[PDB]
């Protein structure tokens, strides 16, 4: 039921279900009481087109909760290939810039920044540009423009919750994905009392960030390797938080701007208070 | 399964608390209106054929777009399919309206739908049209009957809409 | 949970159909009876004090040497679990009348009862005694359908413990 | 789809089973099969406008009273309704011709006829109309084993209507 | 499941077409080349032990550590699961051959298969290598067989290369 | 499922390699306090229902919480869950003890354990709490039996011990 | 894997219950045999690679066939894998014999050994013949329960090949 | 009937799979065990009438309003049925001890129990108290494994009760 292989058989679409299921359906034939098996509280088993509406039907009625449906070819191919991005190239602004390579970052920040959703000629920011093109301000200046922007406001933070926001925000802006519940908590209760800029002025002004970056490089991925006092599942979260080079941080899914990251994975690195 | 007596003993014991007399007379109240509820769902019953076909012909009068090839109610396997999700919608919005309360709704068929039909590539937008259709077509026939003592059914009238209402929110 | 209501819709739901006039027809016995059940309900309700003190002693009277030391009808806190106990098993009736069927007895009190019973070293004679006796004294708060009502659902309960 | 290919196919990846010369001799069915099917096809596909209009027409002459007002054959939607359906079925069945199976007429036309056409308050009468139609004409631009193929998957479509 | 007809079909459906005359002349070469086609299925058949035997043999003459303790075709039921896979991957590309479509290969047996492996601690870029030495002794048969009337396979073998080339990129 | 004999054997082939006198000699002693072992597993079962009751006792007299309405481990259906629950894991850990070796408890029981009782909202701390009574009594049961020949069993209760904290540490 | 313990505790947990005299009393005679089997392991031990030598040339001795040119029985590699093959199956014998069961034989060299053996084209006739002369050499380096406990695994593992 | 022969047996069957040495211990065990069983029956038995009235009084000692008139320890028939009864208990844990398992406690005592008890409003309690005073006096009886198989038993019954 699990991690299936093929699709079809007469032909088929076959979705892969998910459920959590009472005893109702499967208990142990046992003398007392009825009871599932506890690792399988969270089901998933494959059905073909047909049999699905009476699947869906059944599960709901003997009391279990659908948790997903999602095609099964969609999942047979695995999790993205990740060498453009184990190792990345690194884009630094010189001190005199030659008009082109003022050109390079501008690109660059931006579809880093802006998870590679695409921005529009319309939406971009001119003014901004302007002012590193000139020198009057740095890279990671520039970094800090584009995230108090409308434009990062809008497609990130204001259609979405707050634990979103900020798992967002360690991506783009550091590159790695959040360690800990307690990284959660801690933003959440900053954006609550000194606002949304105050928040934002918080991953561009760490010692994190400050290590990495400096000051004249873009930001780019590092969470794909190894890195310090970052717990060891933080590995597995990169994966779910960047799914391949085709993927973006989009928010016109359908479904909208949602999570990426369990709430129980978070737990499992640590839980303490505050 | 809830029913509106139920949801009220729940949040009782909840409490640890034999029912508020509140929550007394709010049943006592269902009770007295329950004549024109079992009209209100017979209203529906009688003319479910008629609200699907109804809410259908207007659906792709509106959508032709769904009934051309590449449409998601093309060709006649896919029609059948739309067609009988509108009588099961409609179904357990009857049976909210027995209940006097969407639960049944909500858990045997809200839940999850909204993903099926993304992962199926169903518009849902299309969907909640049809549910909106419905709920227009099954909220005209209890107006008007045939032969029945002359009073206000109107407060039984808005009770089915919110059940309409919470499918389409639910689904686009 | 089951109610006549939800009994019916279950039925319709599991054929795959609309409901029709035998399940309205049914659904009206559960209305029509809600005023006798309701009124037992009532009483039950603010009789529900005494009803349990009267219980409770009844069965340290029924079974004497339970309130011995030693024993589980002595000291505070099995004397105080006692009255609770009763009291929840009241309350399930008064649900149960509300409700229209016996949903709220199955489900809270009844699945799982005998595993608890036995763990816990609780004789369900106790507790048929304390519903009897409620039986005795709940013959002269009500009369007519609301007593048929209390008195089904008593007897549920009796069945249920046997 | 259905096809003797995805047949023969099936069959053997049920049972975990390569192709043998059974499965292949059926194959060279189908593939020897091609050419007569093929031609029934390219007829078809060139007179599918006049075949259609020819049809629709003889819903119409055989069904008269569908033409007059609050009917089902009058106002340009319904009649622009109708060629495309007879349209759908000859497409249909020429898939089926080059297929070689009734796969396409099973999955797109077959599977679900019935519920539509009854919500919609179609008759199937008309349509197998349209299609004893079709079998007329289609008798003087084919001879052989070509019409034998034209007739098997007209015939085909008159038998799931019926 | 699809094979080379059907496909077409599909494609024309979605424009609302009857086949263009670009379609049927290429379906009308396929049927035109069938003979040769079915002698090349054919030759798989009628090798399939020997085409896993070889590669076999060969896949653990290269990769010695599969058939040592740790190694992930030992002991006994391990290296029958993968001789059991050589087969079942050697079949679905056999189907495919006499379809002209590789779905059948890529829905049945390629959908999921790497992150079945992975789960599993199988090596995919060994499955992908067994995958490789089939297809060699595969075609080496297609190409050369038992008193077939001599011409030109090399269309068909290319195909059928594909097939085996989709499954070991779909795998590693 | 491993014994400890069997564990030792897998450890041995990883290697390629028939036990080492070492291994040998470890697996020696296993039988030489094997009857010690019997005892052992018979203190739990002869005692299991008392342990389970004991603990359970103790459990609610320190949390009233699950006792009252809006707690886990009411109305009766959910006390005999609970109830059920404490006999399944003492049912594993006596089997670990027959084995020397705690795979079946930690595959059959404690694997997605933690996961099933936060999805269903039951609290894991208690759940602990309840394993860490249970571990107790039986530890007691297990020291003090009926005219069993007097001698050191230190080494069982500890062994006993692990199981019940790897339960304990596993859910909570 | 199957042993004494494994097999009472999987019949116990499929019935929901405890461990009982039963069961316990099975455990006893596993704990109460290991001596005899851990003698007969200890002996089979440290006797161990020429029992492959001899059972490798024993099988071209008679198979004479075998170790001529051409054959499977020929050049190093053959010769060398072998020698493997039966130390492995010895190897399993002597796990077997501390494990107390054929769970080592049973999931390591009897699941898929037909079919293993059948792409390979190794004939089992070689492996018996192994096995029978395994057999009659540990008549003299064992006897008593430890020769019994040798036998029955060897035995158990020609009738796997028969 | 649950003994470690038939249980063996049972798990051979379902796997179709000769007797062979792994199982021949488990019943090497049962064997071995035979004479400590043994002599807990031969002991139990020869004592089985003062066991029973030793015990039948421990229950009205113990629950002493039991033997109060309008109670089920007063008249001869009760007190006749109860002696039988616990003789019933002694009987099976003597054949269960014979026989090499729980088997006769199984079918003949535990199968059924509570339904039954429930009934006929027979308290566990008693016969937990009879049993215990039975494990009570068994301790001079026997020693060592006898004892330990004796007590295995009884405790089973104990446990069957609670
Ligand atoms: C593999 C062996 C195995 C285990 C271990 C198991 C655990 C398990 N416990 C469950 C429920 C439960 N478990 C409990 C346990 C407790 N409640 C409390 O408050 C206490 C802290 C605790 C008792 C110490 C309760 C109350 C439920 C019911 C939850 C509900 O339905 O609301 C369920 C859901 C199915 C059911 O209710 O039967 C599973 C699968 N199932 C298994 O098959
Ligand atoms: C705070 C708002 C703001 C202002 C006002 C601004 C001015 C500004 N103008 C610049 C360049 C420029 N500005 C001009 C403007 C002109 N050239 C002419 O011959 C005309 C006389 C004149 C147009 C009327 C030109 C040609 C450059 C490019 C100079 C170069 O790179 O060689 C630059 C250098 C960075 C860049 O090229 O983007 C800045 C910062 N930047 C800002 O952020
Ligand atoms: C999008 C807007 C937004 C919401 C709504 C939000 C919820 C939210 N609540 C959280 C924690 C929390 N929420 C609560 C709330 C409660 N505790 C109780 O017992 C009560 C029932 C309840 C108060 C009524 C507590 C106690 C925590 C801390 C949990 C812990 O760390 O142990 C966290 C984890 C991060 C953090 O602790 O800062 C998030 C993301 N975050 C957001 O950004
Ligand atoms: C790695 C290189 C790469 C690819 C290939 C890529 C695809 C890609 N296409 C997207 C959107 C899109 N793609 C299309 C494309 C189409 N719409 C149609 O109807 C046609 C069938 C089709 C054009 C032929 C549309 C309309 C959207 C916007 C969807 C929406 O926001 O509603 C998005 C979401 C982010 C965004 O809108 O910028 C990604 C990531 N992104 C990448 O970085
Ligand atoms: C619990 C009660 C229940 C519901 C609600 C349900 C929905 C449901 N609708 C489905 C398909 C479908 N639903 C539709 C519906 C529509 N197509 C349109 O274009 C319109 C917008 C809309 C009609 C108003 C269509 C066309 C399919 C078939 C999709 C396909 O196979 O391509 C399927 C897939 C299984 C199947 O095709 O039978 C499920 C499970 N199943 C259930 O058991
Ligand atoms: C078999 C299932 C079943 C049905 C259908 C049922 C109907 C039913 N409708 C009733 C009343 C009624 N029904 C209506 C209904 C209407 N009044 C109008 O003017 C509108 C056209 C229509 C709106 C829906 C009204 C106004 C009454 C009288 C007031 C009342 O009893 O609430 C009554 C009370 C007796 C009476 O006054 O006739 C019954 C028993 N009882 C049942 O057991
Ligand atoms: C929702 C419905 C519901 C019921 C019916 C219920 C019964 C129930 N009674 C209990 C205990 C108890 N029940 C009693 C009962 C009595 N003691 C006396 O003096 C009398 C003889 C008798 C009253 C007639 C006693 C003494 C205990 C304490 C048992 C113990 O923990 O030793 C317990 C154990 C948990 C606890 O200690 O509270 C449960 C679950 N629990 C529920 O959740
Ligand atoms: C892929 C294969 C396929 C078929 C066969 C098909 C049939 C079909 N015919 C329909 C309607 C229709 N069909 C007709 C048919 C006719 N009217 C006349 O003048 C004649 C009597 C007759 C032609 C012989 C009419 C009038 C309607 C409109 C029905 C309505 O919406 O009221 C509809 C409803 C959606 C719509 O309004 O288009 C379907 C699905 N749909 C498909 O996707
Ligand atoms: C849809 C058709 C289909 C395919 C393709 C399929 C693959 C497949 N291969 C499997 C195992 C396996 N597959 C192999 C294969 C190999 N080992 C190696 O070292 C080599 C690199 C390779 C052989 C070339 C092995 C060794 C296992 C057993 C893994 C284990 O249990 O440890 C399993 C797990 C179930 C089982 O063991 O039977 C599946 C589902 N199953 C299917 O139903
Ligand atoms: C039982 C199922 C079945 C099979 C297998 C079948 C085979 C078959 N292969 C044929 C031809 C042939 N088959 C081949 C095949 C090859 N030429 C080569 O040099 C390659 C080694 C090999 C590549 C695959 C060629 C070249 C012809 C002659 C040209 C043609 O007819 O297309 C012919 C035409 C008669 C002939 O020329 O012999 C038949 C009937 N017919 C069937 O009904
Ligand atoms: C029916 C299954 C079965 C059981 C249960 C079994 C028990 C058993 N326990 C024994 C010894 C013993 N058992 C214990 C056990 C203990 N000593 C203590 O002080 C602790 C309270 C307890 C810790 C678990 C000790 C100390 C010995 C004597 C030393 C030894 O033989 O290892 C002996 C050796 C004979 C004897 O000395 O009495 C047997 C046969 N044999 C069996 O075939
Ligand atoms: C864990 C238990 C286990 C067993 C029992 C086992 C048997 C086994 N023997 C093999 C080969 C072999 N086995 C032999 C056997 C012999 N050659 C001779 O000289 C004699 C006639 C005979 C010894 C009696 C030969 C020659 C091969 C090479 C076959 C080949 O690849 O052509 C192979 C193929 C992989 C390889 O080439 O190593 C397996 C899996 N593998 C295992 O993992
Ligand atoms: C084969 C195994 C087996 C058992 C164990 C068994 C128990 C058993 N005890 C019974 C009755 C009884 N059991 C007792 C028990 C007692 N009365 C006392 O004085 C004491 C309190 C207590 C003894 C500790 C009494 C009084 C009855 C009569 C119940 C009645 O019919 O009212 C009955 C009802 C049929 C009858 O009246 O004989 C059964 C079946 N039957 C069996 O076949």
């Amino acid at each position: 039921m699990n991690v299936l292989t093929t699709s079809s058989q007469r032909g088929g679409k076959l979705f892969k279900v998910t459920m959590t299921l009472s005893p109702a359906l499967s208990h142990h034939p046992w003398p007392s009481l009825d009871t599932y098996e506890p690792s399988q509280n969270s089901y998933s088993v494959v059905v073909p087109l047909d049999r699905l509406l009476a699947e869906m039907t059944y599960i709901k009625n003997k009391g279990g909760r659908v948790l997903d449906i999602s095609p099964a070819d969609l999942e047979a191919l695995g999790p993205p290939d990740i060498s453009s991005v184990a190792i990345p190239l690194k884009v630094e602004l010189w001190a005199k810039a030659d008009v082109s390579d003022v050109q390079a970052a501008i690109v660059a920040a931006y579809k880093q920044i802006f998870g590679n959703t695409y921005v529009l000629e319309s939406e971009r920011l001119t003014s901004a540009e302007s002012l590193l093109r000139n020198g009057s301000i740095s890279v990671r200046e520039f970094v800090r423009l584009l995230a108090k922007s409308e434009l990062y406001k809008e497609r990130f933070f204001f259609c979405t919750s707050n634990n979103r926001f900020t798992e967002l925000n360690f991506k783009h802006f550091l590159g790695r994905a959040p360690y800990n519940q307690s990284e959660i908590a801690a933003h959440l209760d900053r954006y609550q009392t000194f606002g949304y800029d105050a928040e934002i002025d918080s991953y561009i002004d760490s010692d994190e960030y400050i290590q990495a970056f400096g000051e004249n490089v873009v930001p780019y991925y590092r969470g794909f390797k190894s890195q310090s006092g970052q717990t060891v599942e933080s590995f597995n979260r990169m994966f779910k938080l960047y799914r391949g080079d085709a993927g973006s941080d989009t928010n016109l899914n359908l479904q909208g701007q949602k999570r990426r990251v369990d709430p129980k994975n978070l737990l499992r690195s640590g839980r303490g208070i505050v | 399964m809830q029913d509106a007596f139920t949801k009220a003993i729940v949040a009782a014991d909840l409490r640890g608390s034999f029912l508020s007399e509140q929550e007394l007379n709010q049943l006592t109240n269902l009770v007295k209106e329950s004549n024109k509820r079992l009209d209100a769902v017979n209203a529906i019953t009688g003319n479910a054929a008629e609200i699907i076909s109804d809410a259908a012909h207007k659906l792709f009068a509106e959508q032709t777009d769904l009934i051309r090839p590449g449409g998601n109610a093309y060709p006649n396997r896919r029609m059948a399919a739309c067609l009988r999700d509108m009588e099961i919608i409609l179904r357990y919005v009857s049976y909210a309206l027995l209940a006097g309360d969407a639960s049944v709704l909500e858990d045997r068929c809200l839940n999850g739908l909204k993903e099926t039909y993304v992962a199926l590539g169903t518009p849902t937008r299309s969907v909640a049209r049809a549910v909106q259709l419905m709920k227009e077509t099954a909220i005209g026939y209890v107006n008007s009957p045939s032969g029945v003592t002359r009073g206000d059914c109107s407060a039984l009238v808005n009770e089915a809409a919110t059940y309409f209402d919470k499918a389409a929110a639910s689904i686009a | 949970m089951k109610t006549v209501i939800t009994e019916v819709i279950a039925s319709a739901d599991s054929q795959g159909r609309f409901l029709n006039n035998t399940e309205l027809q049914a659904a009206n016995g559960r209305f029509q009876r809600a005023t006798a059940s309701m009124e037992a309900a009532r009483a039950l309700t603010s009789n529900a004090d005494s009803l349990v003190k009267g219980a409770v002693q009844e069965v340290y009277n029924k079974f004497p040497y339970l309130t011995q030391p030693g024993q589980m009808g002595y000291g505070d806190t099995n004397q105080a679990k006692c009255a609770r106990d009763i009291s929840h098993y009241l309350r399930f009736i008064t649900y149960s009348l509300v409700a229209g069927g016996t949903g709220p007895l199955d489900d809270y009190i009844v699945a799982g009862l005998r595993e608890v019973n036995r763990t816990f070293n609780l004789s369900p004679s106790w507790y048929i005694e304390a519903l009897k006796h409620i039986k005795g004294k709940v013959g002269s708060q009500l009369s007519g359908q609301p007593l048929t009502e209390a008195n089904a659902y008593i007897d549920y309960c009796i069945n249920a413990l046997s």
